[PDB]
């Protein structure tokens, strides 16, 4: 009947501390279930196999299978953590505010970390160690964000293969939300992420919308005015099947705050509570 | 000892004086009306947040035996008490600083009764009277402006105050007149409020120190309801109360006399309300409106002359 | 494991007097992105220009336009459902009682300078609906409202997740426990299926009617009782509205032939088309002898146009032999119909689906 | 957290005069007058436009003065406001409604005040008739207590239902919570008012028991804000009489070139002088 | 909370209480929740009013129909068993291991009837109902048999590959009762996909083609796509369509929504929805297969 | 069912003394009656 | 901000770029051997 502690580095170099210090307030990502987690983010990127390694979908799924802690303050000698995974509740926890999109208390908030553009992160050099902050956004909201992420890449190849192009301007396209504004395709530049690991993604569920739509269209429409030919068809029912799987629904997550502010902004007095 | 009063107001017996006057009128009865009141409710709410520390620490019943163990308990029980009379005292401060103005709507007595005792007889009013009223409310609004003020280096309109003061002045009930007196056994008006500046000048002008008696009497004790009169109350729902009516710490206090009245002024500029989130009551406004002419010119044409 | 959430509210959208303890709200979103998404969800299907004056008319009529119309934050949180209720009721072949219950509450609650603004709303509700632009994607679930106090244009409304009916206990009144009572004449009748002996865990679905007819097109509010998943349920709402899913369809087609390249394809010895095609020399010169099918998209260019079921799994009950029982009482003059849901807990997760089968 | 809670009821038993009170002081003033402009182009509805490159160029010189507008794509829709620029040490900037009179006005009634609304009303009649508040207040067919010969003035501007109450007034949903609020609607409209026992009772709550209607705390006169909390008299807004301000057609005699004491001039040739009803020549130097 | 009591029928005994201490950890389901629990509604009610007894569509009804029940060690006093609806987990709830394949932390495993092997059946003779045993088949074997099954059904109108284990397995076409329904469902979902991105798509063949020159991810693309990629060649199309509304409104993004939808509809509607996650403390995760496994409550 | 009443004794200077001894004097009555119920039923 | 009838005061001397700028400003000091002193540079640049 006894808890898991972190370690406290003791005599540590004053910027480290400092920089622990600052970063306190911070999200901390959670430890193995076992022992510990040390090596596993400098073991996730080993095989790059002449090339570059796959990571985003491993990351993503490691930070959906593994769950969050609340760290304290430090004190020379003795250090004390609070975890509510599989430990003991505790009487509400205190965390500083990260996503910069408004929230709103009531709700059911989803967790999923970004992979475009750049994220928020802490990286020492004596210590090679970094971890990434996921962005915590309501599901319904979430699901219209990826759809316009996926149709701005889509756009994007279609008038980088086209050669001549083939954009239209149909209007304004900025968001607004209790008075701020959020930009999206900005820039067609430093695109580290819009076809490198999802390209795969993308392309397959591509093909996949194509062999379906011609399949349809060779006999199902009526009322408008040696070869099996099954294993693709089989192939792409197995390959729905499997992104549907692992499409996901981490739907755990829920904010309320007791007579909180109405705006939010990063650096705030937070809950975090569980369903 | 109450739950569901629904705004109960005592029972009394007061009569209005009347004039007489046994002219050319005959014989009448005496008539009476009786009315009822409203009773307002208020509360005031506190929390004092602590994070697990505290509890963690005193949820260890000795499992090490030390006496740094013992220490960390002791400052932290001390640290909880301290904070528990701050916090107190911080809600008193507020009790008291809330306790003053429950009648700030009708509180300036002049400007609307003024003209009712000296111009009404008995409030009834024709035309001409209700004409003359609006005059003179209308001269009095429009010469008052800021006269007392431009005229303060004149220390003689006291004796004007009292005099318009004395007949808008009324005894108050006989039956709940229980109060505290001086030695002297004069009683006591009530209590003013005032800046420092202010009650300094009038220490330094009119009001002079010769009276010495202070003291806090403590009679409200806890009064207590016996068991049968609790339940032959609960049995219908009515409280009923009374049933009489057949037929430690020191704070200097000082009294002052100016004539007819025994009125005290207490204030507290330095004292209290020091480093406090709560802005200074008694900080009222005022609105105006003016109008102006462009471009006007007179009808008639042999005036430039 | 108590939590609660504090909103304000003004006086001239909603007035806590009137309501009493134990209702049941439903927080509300701005339409700041909806204003945007306007203009894709309408298509070129219909204008947009109907949407832009109904927005323009209720910003109009709506008090306080230096705070609402592009964020909720100093805007009325909490909106009473029963004038909504009352409204959406009129299409449920029962307006005997509707009609004796609203004309107290016009009277009362409403008079001065309301029916303007009713009517406004119900036309810009009309028009949304007419316009497909789901607005239902800002609908929430609530706990009991048994605290309200308001002193000057502040109304501190409070809620909580789960329901302490058994164990509030507040005694600020005459009754020794507290209640929560909720009109549910909008029930929709499920039972003519489960008419048999069924008891367990019913799950409540927030069902929302999609109706595109012709001119007579709007959401009215749905409740059920009976346990059973989200299959079951999908499948009974997919094969029990096919009438009204056929109308729909057949309106929303406000307007192609086979092809044997599938055999060509299957058999043997196909004409391949690689190398020239990455040498680029034929690059279109091979593909004029294709086949152009002659293929036109005017036939039908969207299909999600026949949306009619968007249920919610919110809100459950684990007591047996379920029975609302109604009774009469008097609020000064008025009955009020009252349904006593004591003694029981809710809770779970929204599921907002769109299923047009 | 502990939470502590405990309900306290106060009772009275003074029903006369047990209040005195008696306040006279100065404090740094807040608002004066303002020289801002009026959203007359948010009518919301009306004459159709299609001239667009005049009405371009008209936005353009309105725009061209300093005053506030819009922005560039013209938002017609929301609630989209102009941001605050900087501002000198003058006081906080105000409305000026605009009403259109004769020009022939007597100079008495401008000495001895003038009434924005346009005749006198008064509902101490103890509801004798119903219509007897509207007709002193929209008749214009009977002599007035303050003219002998005359009934009403500026026949331009006083009406009943074509310029007054169609603008001045604000009728069928067109006030709302704009910024360019007009301070003269507060008396507008009577309303309905209570009845009580004694008549001393309802003058007092009629003339006390006011609120706020605007904020102080920005130049652009906005609303205020649901839930703050502050107290303010309006002696004026009851009353319907407004003293004119010390104010002179040439500024060469309100000089006094020849300062130390002071004269009085009957009749001259087109230079007159209007004391000032209020005597604050001594506070401050003006 | 709120917990299923289960009943003990008199004059019977001794085979059922052996059978109960050989099952140890394993565990039942049952249909309706009420104050009691029998018996007989559990495997012959599911089997009857049918007339011909089927072995997948009436199983998968009455696994869609039916909860979650655990069972935790028997006593000799009376019958312990608890719910899964509350959130007080005990331990002492755990299950045996009923896959040849070891299973480890980290998958989300669903509930299916055993078709690769069917189930052993025990004799009663007090009542005379049978036991089925749940399966921890992983979602991709479940997922890639009814794409068979549904293929197979269509072609009408059986070797499978696992980490190089293959086995012959048998036919599912003795009952149509599901196959209907799979016809509707699958005919309904292509006719939700009839919206104008696929031509946009398929605008870019050429051009990606062109690009997977030097990709190389053709060797790993070809056996995924071995009809579209010449289905695509086939077929002119018309190169630039005629824009009606692209001005105004991008209509890939609507598209692009509408499919993700439907697959996730048709995603929920095949796999159903899973009962908990597996997790184990203490040792290593790896467990032999047919011995005891740890279940926690999560 | 003996948990309503429970709870309601458990989680709620002469009121409420009285209503004590008055939930008290209830139980114990209803106790009573339910243990001569239970006897009867027995014979 | 001063006076908003009119733009601004001195235009000559208002935009940080003209003859008095280029000439002394604050921290120009463009002259070899004038001899500059403190209110020739105090009048541009009153710290920070």
């Amino acid at each position: 009947p006894f808890e898991i502690e972190v370690l406290l580095p003791g005599e540590l170099s004053p910027a480290e501390t400092s920089a622990l210090q600052k970063c306190e307030g911070k999200i901390i990502t959670f430890s193995t279930l076992r022992h510990r987690a040390s090596l596993v983010d400098i073991a996730l990127s080993s095989y790059y196999i002449n090339g570059a390694p796959p990571d985003t979908l491993s990351l993503l799924e490691a930070y959906r299978m593994r769950f969050a802690a609340v760290i304290t303050r430090v004190i020379p000698g003795k250090l004390l953590a609070h975890a509510i995974g599989v430990g003991t509740p505790t009487p509400g926890l205190f965390i500083q505010n990260t996503s910069p999109v408004d929230l709103c208390n009531g709700d059911y908030i989803c967790l999923l970390p970004p992979v475009f553009g750049s994220a928020d992160s802490i990286r020492l050099d004596s210590v090679g160690l970094e971890i990434v902050f996921p962005l915590t956004i309501p599901q319904t909201l979430m699901r219209e964000i990826i759809a316009k992420v996926v149709a701005r890449a889509v756009e994007r190849t279609a008038a980088g293969a086209q050669i001549l192009p083939h954009e239209v301007l149909r209007g304004a396209d900025v968001i607004c939300y209790n008075g701020r504004r959020y930009e999206l395709e900005t820039n067609l530049q430093h695109r580290d992420g819009s076809d490198a690991a999802i390209r795969t993604l993308v392309l397959n569920l591509m093909f996949s919308i194509n062999e379906g739509c011609l399949l349809l269209l060779a006999l199902i429409p009526t009322l408008l005015v040696r070869f099996p030919i099954y294993e693709t068809i089989s192939s792409w029912i197995s390959t729905s099947s499997r992104l549907g799987d692992t499409l996901g629904t981490r739907a755990i997550l829920r904010v309320c705050v007791f007579d909180g502010p109405s705006t939010v902004h990063p650096g705030d007095r937070t809950a975090v509570i569980q369903v | 000892e109450l739950a569901y009063v629904r705004d109960g107001v005592i029972q009394f017996e007061v009569q209005q004086p009347m004039i007489a006057r046994d002219g050319p009128h005959p014989v009448d009865q005496p008539v009476h009306n009786y009315m009822v009141k409203r009773i307002h409710k208020r509360s005031l709410s506190a929390a004092f947040a602590i994070a697990s520390e505290a509890l963690s620490l005193l949820s260890n019943t000795y499992v090490d035996g030390t006496e740094i163990d013992s220490s960390l308990r002791i400052r932290a029980i001390q640290q909880m008490a301290r904070n528990l009379r701050t916090v107190l005292d911080s809600f008193e401060r507020g009790t008291a600083d809330q306790l003053l103005g429950v009648l700030l709507e009708k509180a300036p007595p002049l400007s609307l009764l003024s003209p009712i005792n000296k111009f009404q007889p008995e409030g009834h009013l024709n035309r001409v009277a209700r004409a003359a009223l609006l005059s003179d409310l209308k001269r009095r609004v429009c010469a008052d402006m800021f006269f007392m003020t431009r005229h303060a280096r004149e220390p003689r309109l006291i004796s004007a105050y009292l005099s318009d003061m004395v007949s808008c002045t009324q005894p108050s009930v006989m039956v709940s007149r229980i109060t505290h007196t001086n030695t002297r056994g004069r009683q006591v008006d009530g209590v003013l409020v005032t800046t420092a500046t202010l009650k300094r000048q009038l220490l330094q002008g009119i009001l002079q120190i010769d009276d010495t008696a202070a003291d806090v009497p403590v009679t409200y004790g806890e009064m207590v309801l016996q068991g049968t009169n609790l339940v032959t109350a609960l049995v219908m729902g009515k409280a009923v109360r009374g049933m009489d009516d057949v037929a430690n710490a020191r704070v200097p206090a000082d009294l002052v006399i100016v004539g007819d009245k025994l009125v005290f002024l207490e204030a507290l500029e330095r004292r209290v309300y020091q480093a406090t989130r709560v802005a200074y009551p008694l900080i009222g406004n005022i609105d105006i409106t003016f109008i102006m002419p462009m471009g006007v010119f007179q009808a008639n044409s042999m005036d430039r002359y | 494991t108590t939590q609660l959430i504090q909103q304000v509210s003004l006086t001239d959208f909603f007035r806590p007097d009137i309501e009493h303890a134990g209702s049941i709200v439903l927080i509300l979103r701005h339409p700041s992105d909806m204003i945007g998404e306007a203009n894709t969800l309408t298509q070129a299907g219909r204008d947009p220009d109907v949407l832009l004056e109904g927005l323009r008319n209720l910003f109009n009529a709506c008090t306080a336009p230096w705070t609402v119309g592009e964020g909720g934050g100093l805007r009325a949180y909490v909106t009473s459902l029963s004038f909504i209720a009352a409204c959406r009721a009129e299409e449920y072949t029962d307006k005997q009682a509707a009609d004796a219950n609203r004309t107290a509450i016009v009277s009362a609650y409403g008079c001065s300078r309301m029916e303007t603004r009713l009517i406004r709303f119900s036309e810009c509700l009309r028009a949304m609906v007419q316009c497909h632009v789901f607005p239902h994607r800002f609908i929430s679930f609530f706990g009991s409202l048994l605290e309200y106090t308001i002193q000057d244009n502040l109304c501190n409304i409070t809620a909580v997740a789960k329901g302490p009916q058994e164990a509030a206990r507040t005694d600020k009144t005459s009754t020794r426990r507290v209640t929560a009572n909720i009109p549910a004449c909008v029930f929709w009748d499920v039972d003519k299926d489960l008419h048999l002996s069924a008891d367990g865990l019913k799950h409540v679905f927030l069902v929302f009617v999609y109706t595109q007819r012709r001119q007579r097109e709007g959401v009215r509010l749905h409740l059920a009782l009976s346990q059973l998943n989200e299959q079951c349920f999908g499948r009974g709402i997919g094969f029990l509205l096919g009438r009204i899913r056929a109308e729909n369809a057949a309106w929303g087609t406000e307007g192609t032939r086979a092809l044997p390249l599938v055999q060509l394809s299957n058999d043997p010895t196909s004409p391949r088309c690689s190398i020239g095609e990455i040498t680029g020399v034929n690059w279109n010169l091979a593909r004029q002898r294709l086949y152009q099918w002659t293929g036109d998209f005017r036939g039908l260019p969207t299909q999600l146009s026949c949306m009619y079921a968007a249920y919610t799994l919110i809100g459950t009950i684990p007591s047996e032999s379920v029975r609302y029982t109604r009774r009469m009482e008097r609020f000064g003059g008025y009955n009020v119909p009252t349904i006593w849901l004591e003694g029981v807990v809710w809770g779970g997760t929204n599921t907002w689906n769109e299923c047009y089968y | 957290n502990f939470t502590l809670t405990q309900p306290r009821a106060h009772v009275d038993l003074g029903v006369g005069y047990t209040a005195v009170c008696a306040t006279a002081a100065l404090r740094c003033p807040l608002t004066d007058m303002g020289n801002t402009a009026q959203n007359l182009f948010f009518s919301r509805g009306g004459v159709p436009m299609l001239h667009d490159n005049v009405t371009e160029s008209l936005r353009r010189i309105t725009a061209s003065g300093g005053r506030l507008n819009p922005t560039e794509p013209l938002p017609i829709f929301g609630g989209l406001r102009p941001a605050t620029s900087a501002g000198i040490a003058r006081g906080q900037a105000s409305v000026c409604e605009f009403v259109a009179m004769p020009v022939s006005t007597d100079l008495q009634y401008f000495r001895t005040a003038c009434n924005p609304r346009g005749r006198a009303s008064g509902m101490l009649y103890m509801g004798d008739r119903d219509a007897d508040i509207e007709a002193i207040m929209f008749d214009h067919t009977q002599s007035d207590v303050a003219y002998t010969d005359r009934a009403t003035l500026n026949p331009w501007a006083s009406q009943k239902h074509s310029y007054g109450d169609r603008l001045y007034n604000g009728t069928y949903n067109l006030t709302g919570a704009s910024p360019i609020y007009s301070p003269c609607f507060k008396f507008f409209t009577p309303a309905e008012v209570n009845t009580n026992c004694n008549t001393l009772d309802r003058l007092l709550m009629e003339a006390k028991a006011v609120a706020s209607q605007s904020s102080t705390d920005t130049e652009y006169q906005f609303k205020r804000p649901p839930g703050s909390t502050e107290m303010t008299q309006d002696p004026c807004g009851l009353f319907q009489e407004a003293y004119p301000p010390l104010c002179s057609s040439d500024a060469a005699m309100l000089r006094t070139a020849h300062a130390g004491e002071t004269g009085a001039d009957e009749v001259h040739l087109a230079q007159y002088l209007i004391r000032d009803a209020s005597p604050l020549r001594g506070c401050l130097p003006l």
